[PDB]
């Protein structure tokens, strides 16, 4: 089974450094030509850098926007490919995917955001139903006021997934917003609790919030 | 036109 | 560089029925006898995944609905008969040169009855108005097709300012998509009114579904 996970991507002023890794399992690793694929709303997918296997000589080639600012590198021993950024600038930003055999293999990508905003916690609000009645029953989650991008929102750690909405993040002036439904049958709720679980890596901000009934 | 190998499927094409 | 262009945008196709997806290149991927083209699809929250290569091979365990075909310059991915799960953006890819580049993306969206939605309303948690903020939240969720009016109402008056509307992508199981609207407000403006209303306007109906609530109430 093929795995790649890469990390160390979050906020960084522009000018700023930032070094990604890439561990890689499940193929014979020195022979796999690995390289850096992100995406954009702005650009689409864009390839950003290669890197060959040893009987190639570690050759390396990169994204005209990026050469003499990004290094590709890998170490054989480890199962690791690194991206080093150096002079980054906010068109950089995007999330940045570890790919292997070429594009056979795709890591779940790590986001890179160039700004010079700061890191801000979110708050994270039970959205309950209106005080006072249907077959089915609609609860929420509102994530208000963080940055940088991502989140990460469940619903009783992963184990309510089916009936649940998540909305994209938007942003309200500087600050990301964004949202979660879930609708389970009358009986299911309030009986059993349901919580609502977030996480922004950025700002080591893990919250659970029980979704209460209104009391006046 | 070799096998590809650690090219990959989608990778370019030797020699 | 080599420049793909894919067409069209996006494509909605009924359950079964052919989706045709067009990739052309400003010059030829042709290289040693095979067209360096591949195609990925990236369905909502994930990476890309490979599905062909070399024009038209399979990519390992892809579905046999999927299909490539072309050389030179101008490609296609078919996808027949096409399911709920091939809702997507598809992606043409070439490997001819350095720099390896990407078309825009072709979206495709599954056709499916008309459905309206369903609203619920909320007013602002506790947690919420002890901060100083307020937001009023609609859920519209499991509606077809993805066009949608909300219309917010403070006391029977229409307020434009301060609404944000997020869709999710298309639904992989049942076709649908959902919407969130949410009125942010300050504290001290939300205490000023006392009714809130939510007016979704959609394909289904010519009248609209109306969901509110009074702040006093329970």
């Amino acid at each position: 089974e093929v795995k790649l996970e890469e990390s160390g991507g979050g906020l960084v002023q522009p000018g700023g450094s930032m070094k990604l890794s890439c561990a890689a399992s499940g193929f014979t690793f020195s022979d796999a030509w690995m390289d850096w694929v992100r995406q954009s709303p702005e650009k689409g997918l864009e390839w950003v850098a290669e890197i060959r296997n040893k009987v190639n000589n570690h050759a390396t080639n990169y994204a005209e926007s990026v050469k003499g600012r990004f290094t590709i590198s890998r170490d054989d021993s480890r199962s690791v490919v690194y991206l080093q950024m150096n002079n980054l600038k906010p068109e950089d930003t995007g999330i940045y995917y570890c790919t292997g055999l070429t594009f056979d293999y795709w890591g779940q990508g790590t986001t890179l955001t160039v700004s010079s905003a700061k890191t801000t916690a979110p708050s994270v609000y039970p959205l309950a139903p209106v005080c006072g009645t249907g077959s089915s029953v609609t609860l929420g989650c509102l994530v208000k006021g963080y940055f940088p991008e991502p989140v990460t929102l469940t619903w009783n750690s992963g184990s309510l997934s089916s009936g649940v909405h998540t909305f994209p993040a938007l942003l309200l002036s500087g600050l990301y917003t964004l949202s979660s439904s879930v609708t389970v049958t009358s009986n299911t709720w309030p009986s059993q609790t349901i919580t609502c679980n977030v996480a922004h890596p950025a700002s080591s901000t893990k919250v659970d919030k029980k979704i209460e009934p209104r009391g006046p | 036109p070799g096998p590809p190998g650690g090219r990959g499927l989608t990778g370019p094409i030797g020699p | 560089d080599i420049v793909l262009t894919q067409s069209p945008a996006s494509l909605a196709v009924s359950l079964g029925q052919r989706a045709t997806i067009s990739c052309r290149a400003s010059e030829s991927v042709d290289n040693y006898g095979i067209s360096s083209m591949n195609w990925f699809q990236q369905k909502a929250g994930q990476p890309p995944k490979f599905l062909i290569y070399a024009a038209s091979k399979q990519g390992s365990g892809v579905p046999a609905r999927f299909s490539g075909s072309g050389s030179g310059t101008d490609f296609s991915l078919i996808i027949h008969p096409v399911e709920e799960d091939d809702t997507a953006v598809y992606f043409c890819q070439q490997s001819k040169g350095v720099p390896y580049t990407f078309g825009g993306g072709t979206k495709l969206e599954i056709k499916r009855a008309d459905a309206a939605p369903t609203v619920s309303i909320f007013p602002p948690s506790s947690e919420q108005l002890t901060s100083g903020g307020a937001s009023v939240v609609c859920f519209l969720n499991n509606f077809y097709p993805k066009d949608i009016n909300v219309k917010w109402k403070i006391d029977g008056s229409e307020r434009q300012n301060g609404v944000l509307n997020s869709w999710t992508d298309q639904d992989s199981k049942d076709s649908t998509y959902s919407m969130s609207s949410t009125l942010t407000l300050t504290k001290d403006e939300y205490e000023r009114h006392n009714s809130y209303t939510c007016e979704a306007t959609h394909k289904t109906s010519t009248s609209p579904i109306v969901k509110s609530f009074n702040r006093n109430e329970c």
